[PDB]
RNA sequence: CGUAGUUGGAUCUUUUUACUUUGAAAAAAUUAGAGUGUUCAAAGCAGGCCCGCCUGGAUACCGCAGCUAGGAAUAAUGGAAUAG
RNA sequence: UACCUGGUUGAUCCUGCCAGUAGCAUAUGCUUGUCUCAAAGAUUAAGCCAUGCAUGUCUAAGUACGCACGGCUACAGUGAAACUGCGAAUGGCUCAUUAAAUCAGUUAUGGUUCCUUUGGUCGCUCGCACUUGGAUAACUGUGGUAAUUCUAGAGCUAAUACAUGCCGACGGGCGCUGACCCCCUUCGCGGGGGGGAUGCGUGCAUUUAUCAGUGGUGACUCUAGAUAACCUCGGGCCGAUCGCACGCCCUGGCGGCGACGACCCAUUCGAACGUCUGCCCUAUCAACUUUCGAUGGUAGUCGCCGUGCCUACCAUGGUGACCACGGGUGACGGGGAAUCAGGGUUCGAUUCCGGAGAGGGAGCCUGAGAAACGGCUACCACAUCCAAGGAAGGCAGCAGGCGCGCAAAUUACCCACUC
RNA sequence: UCCGUAACUUCGGGAUAAGGAUUGGCUCUAAGGGCUGGGUCGGUCGCGGCCGGCGCCUAGCAGCCGACUUAGAACUGGUGCG
């Protein structure tokens, strides 16, 4: 079938290449697994060895880090809005290794307003103006000193859209995990989201 | 080939286990097992093509199935398992307790040890790891592999453990001056003092072994096993002491014993 | 200075820059080849620099003179040998070109120098070699 | 005429290579060759000595390339001239 | 043994070939008492094949209610068949393909998989058990079919098949949360030190982010540790199994040895893909490659993994008189073989190592391992039974036959040796 | 439109040789330009300037504006589409 080989190549001098065996079963590839947006539907695939690879076909459902508090929840994906790597993997919302996704932002506010007490992204009382004792109320006001995230980082909270980034290979692990974009990888990849509007 | 191989052509067998070429056309394929196959001593042709216990193959399961043999204090019935380098054959019906070491033209030797000499024997450390909580491990020539071993225990060094127990008594360190004896190229079996370890990055590191005659020798790290600490190995050598006598010194010994 | 030319954002992988000068991760390369000063203290992103990227140095070293430098990040060396005919008992010299990544830290390398190469895992389709030192031709 | 190619004068103690030597690491069979009265020989790895005992199953060679340590003649090559 | 002789002229010295001479290996001719070794349908046709055989397998130890035999109350003990397991990817044959390809030496996987064997690990997880569920074969009973190692329907019945699933360890500890108590100050504000209920989490393997810098390396983004989590229903692990001998404590409660299985780490046999150097003839083959990947960059997809392997977006490269590219080969490569003073020349289908293919191609299932052919699935070629409806095929396995030719053996006996 | 083009030849030609593929609708995606402002501290009075300490767009940003054309892709129809 479709086969990974490489003497279908030519040689470097240009050379064309004759073959001198049939094409072997080590040497094969399989369909890419195009995996969307949507309900769970996940297959395995028997590998070599006698492994098991899980390739997703639809996910909606991942797990990202926010970085610079080691949070890391398992959210909800929302879209796909950039792809390096093709312009039209945008449009028919695939997940793949490095595009960028949108993600819920309330696993992520409701961590936050737990570990300072201070409201995020916010124009139910109980855990932000709780009574606290003053041993404990002590220990937020050093969490308070530097509980600031950045300005454009503090934008995605409002519309509770994280502007987000895979990490993991789906279609070979069968998840979608990454990390939230924060800092200047952030705003250079705003920017080029503003300019394909 | 599509998947391993199976047998084992008679001509194509290692040198060293001394097999004919008119018996039959195959040779017994060692099992896998602890020693490689070009390192090994199969089960059937030290019983039968050694000791003549056995003349036929059939013979020599006829005596495996009775567990009439014990390796490392472990009773093996596979005729074809490779037994190897400072391992313990145990018979001890007959009460013969072997050893197996290398003789100095590079092939096992028919070698009897003590009967309490049979309890332990001597193993090349070939890696060193940690695992999960933290545990070292310690990976042998043989494919044993110890827990918690000693803290100063490195690569390439001795150590003796007993059979029965599997735990370390005693170690050697790989050092300039102890006692080692060469597993492997054309010094197969040569037994003398390290002079020189000499390095080299990324490549192999020789080692200069000085004869206990004035005679001198390199061989690669990856073939030297210490066999004793200083000047004193503690195993029995075989008839010779490892020394490589010439084709001259060899004949006149044969010519001075007619 | 500004690194950020591809569509992906250019990154080395182990430093993290978004913690509460960006730190620079590089590794030092065996068998007495010293890291060059530009591979540690510049900024440019490269996977496949020994120094700062991916690749490790592992089997042969060899050494050419560089002939074509066209490609990104690529050269091509001619490594120049003497081959030995037995009947005629006298040598015949031969060559062989090689593609090889150069990276970034060597900053003027010239048709005609001397580069020591090592080789590591496969790069590219052809490319099996990485430049390590550059040593310059005479009278430069 | 002329580019590749090939080949290049003398010169010095009387940097990279080539070269030379050595060490490793190199499948057996075959070849060379050791030992041994297959009745001889081609062969074979056997055998031999009065409860068993003794003993062999050698050594060499294996272009080139790669690795290793000595040698520094020959042959290339390199250092200070806008002194940077 | 570093060897020459006849032949141009009327005669001579030459250049020069022709002819002798000697092996070697194929055919053949005539002849042939003994005996020891021994090649043998490679050359033409990798042409086509009648018949037979070449791959199956059970221990005390997975499942026996077949009286098929069989001794004295769940099950004596043999045991056909059938399920389950395992092998069938080795061996054997042939040399068509194939010219930096195969292959050889050399190195690497710090860039990957690995049934088995051997050694680790297997109460490390805080959360009906004195045993759980359903099904099916053998068998029995009804059949269908011209036909085959075709199978249908109905009634049984098993598990180390297939499912499902608990106790125990197990007292907690450790992280977070923090009600709350408590102590020392303080004019007070404030500040300082312990205890702590109730809740959340907890082990390996997996996946991602982050922190710190137990052991290793020439060199790690290595190993180990810390933290936040996640963990796929087409589903990681954490024993609902079997045999020996059976003791020991106070009905109960413990215990010796094995077998079988396990996620994972090593190991062994390897495998695959890379590094460097090496190949016959040909220029009446001088330029080749490239938006149908050619060279490189970035990101991915695929894959067991590194990689233009593939896709997207870019760059315009890459190779060549040091012989690229193209063509040829009475080309499988090598160890080797014949000849030989020294150099050489020619051969190597052929018993060892490596590769390849099973009429031509192509696609796959199962499995650790196959693009398998004494496995399926097509189409082409051929060919076999047929009641014309259909069914079955692959001797470059051993024998044998036809054909082709200058050209090559018995449809023998045996698992006794080698394995 | 994209490929592909022989004999022959006065080397210009032959040539639209010959031969083949593609073409609709719809929804997008890229690529191809032009005008403006890069002025750091009022040093500081004729909410604007008068001469200069005071600064580094310098791998160019930012605002607005503007035609037409080429390539690629998804969908879609009774295979229809110059
Ligand atoms: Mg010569
Ligand atoms: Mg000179
Ligand atoms: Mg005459
Ligand atoms: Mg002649
Ligand atoms: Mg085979
Ligand atoms: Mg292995
Ligand atoms: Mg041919
Ligand atoms: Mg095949
Ligand atoms: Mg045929
Ligand atoms: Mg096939
Ligand atoms: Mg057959
Ligand atoms: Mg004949
Ligand atoms: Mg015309």
């Amino acid at each position: 079938g479709i086969s990974r080989d490489n003497w279908h190549k030519r040689r470097k001098t240009g050379g064309k290449r004759k073959p001198y065996h049939k094409k072997r079963k080590y040497e094969l590839g399989r369909p890419a697994a195009n995996t969307k947006i949507g309900p769970r539907r996940i297959h395995t695939v028997r590998v070599r060895g006698g492994n098991k690879k899980y390739r997703a076909l639809r996910l909606d459902v991942g797990n990202f880090s926010w970085g610079s508090e080691c949070c890391t929840r398992k959210t909800r994906i929302i879209d796909v809005v950039y792809n390096a790597s093709n312009n039209e993997l945008v449009r028919t919302k695939t997940l793949v290794k490095n595009c960028i996704v949108l993600i819920d932002s309330t696993p992520y506010r409701q961590w936050y307003e737990s570990h300072y007490a201070l409201p995020l992204g916010r124009k139910e009382e109980e855990i932000l103006n709780k009574k606290r004792s003053k041993k404990i109320q002590k220990k937020y006001d050093e969490r308070k000193k530097n509980a600031k995230i950045s300005s454009l980082l503090e934008e995605q909270f409002q519309q509770g859209k994280l502007l987000a980034c895979i990490a993991s290979r789906p279609g070979q692990c069968g998840r979608a995990d990454g990390y939230v974009l924060e800092g200047k990888e952030l705003e250079f990849y705003l920017r080029k989201i503003k300019a394909r509007k | 080939a599509r998947g391993p191989k199976k047998h084992l052509k008679r001509v194509a067998a290692p040198k060293h286990w001394m097999l004919d070429k008119l018996t039959g056309v195959f040779a017994p394929r060692p099992s896998t097992g602890p020693h490689k196959l070009r390192e090994c001593l199969p089960l059937i042709i030290f019983l039968r093509n050694r000791l003549k216990y056995a003349l036929t193959g059939d013979e020599v399961k006829k005596i495996c199935m009775q567990r009439f043999i014990k390796i490392d204090g472990k009773v093996r019935t596979d005729i074809t398992y490779p037994a190897g380098f400072m391992d313990v054959i145990s018979i001890d019906k007959t009460g013969e307790n072997f050893r197996l070491i290398y003789d100095t033209k590079g092939r096992f030797a028919v070698h009897r040890i003590t009967p309490e000499e049979a309890k332990y024997k001597l193993c090349k450390v070939r890696k060193i790891f940690v695992g999960t909580k933290g545990i070292p491990h310690l990976v042998t020539h043989d494919a044993r592999t110890i827990r918690y071993p000693d803290p100063l225990i490195k690569v390439n060094d001795t150590i003796q453990i007993d059979l029965e127990t599997g735990k370390i008594t005693d170690f050697i360190k790989f050092d300039t001056g102890n006692l080692c004896m060469v597993t492997g190229g054309a010094n197969l079996g040569r037994i003398g003092v390290i002079t020189n370890r000499e390095r080299h990055p990324g490549s192999f590191d020789v080692v200069h072994v000085k004869d206990a005659n004035g005679n001198s020798f390199a061989t690669r790290l990856s073939n030297i096993f210490v066999i004793g600490k200083g000047n004193k190995p503690w195993i029995s050598l075989p008839r010779g002491k490892g020394i490589r006598l010439t084709i001259a010194e060899e004949r006149d010994k044969r010519l001075a014993a007619k | 200075a500004d690194i950020q030319t591809e569509r992906a954002y250019q990154k080395q992988p182990t430093i993290f820059q978004n913690k509460k000068k960006l730190p620079r991760y590089y590794k030092n390369i065996g068998l007495g080849f010293k890291t060059p000063k530009e591979a540690i203290e510049g900024t440019y992103i490269d996977k496949k620099c020994p120094f700062t990227g991916n690749v490790s140095i592992r089997g042969r070293i060899l050494s050419g003179v560089v002939t074509k430098m066209k490609m990104q990040r690529t050269i091509v060396i001619r490594r120049d040998y003497l081959h030995y005919i037995r009947k005629y008992n006298r040598f015949e010299k031969r060559h062989k070109n090689m593609s090889v990544h150069l990276s970034p830290c060597f900053r003027d390398v010239q048709i005609g120098d001397i580069v020591t190469v090592g080789e590591c895992r496969p790069l590219s389709k052809t490319v099996r070699f990485n430049v390590l030192k550059v040593t310059k031709a005479a009278g430069t």
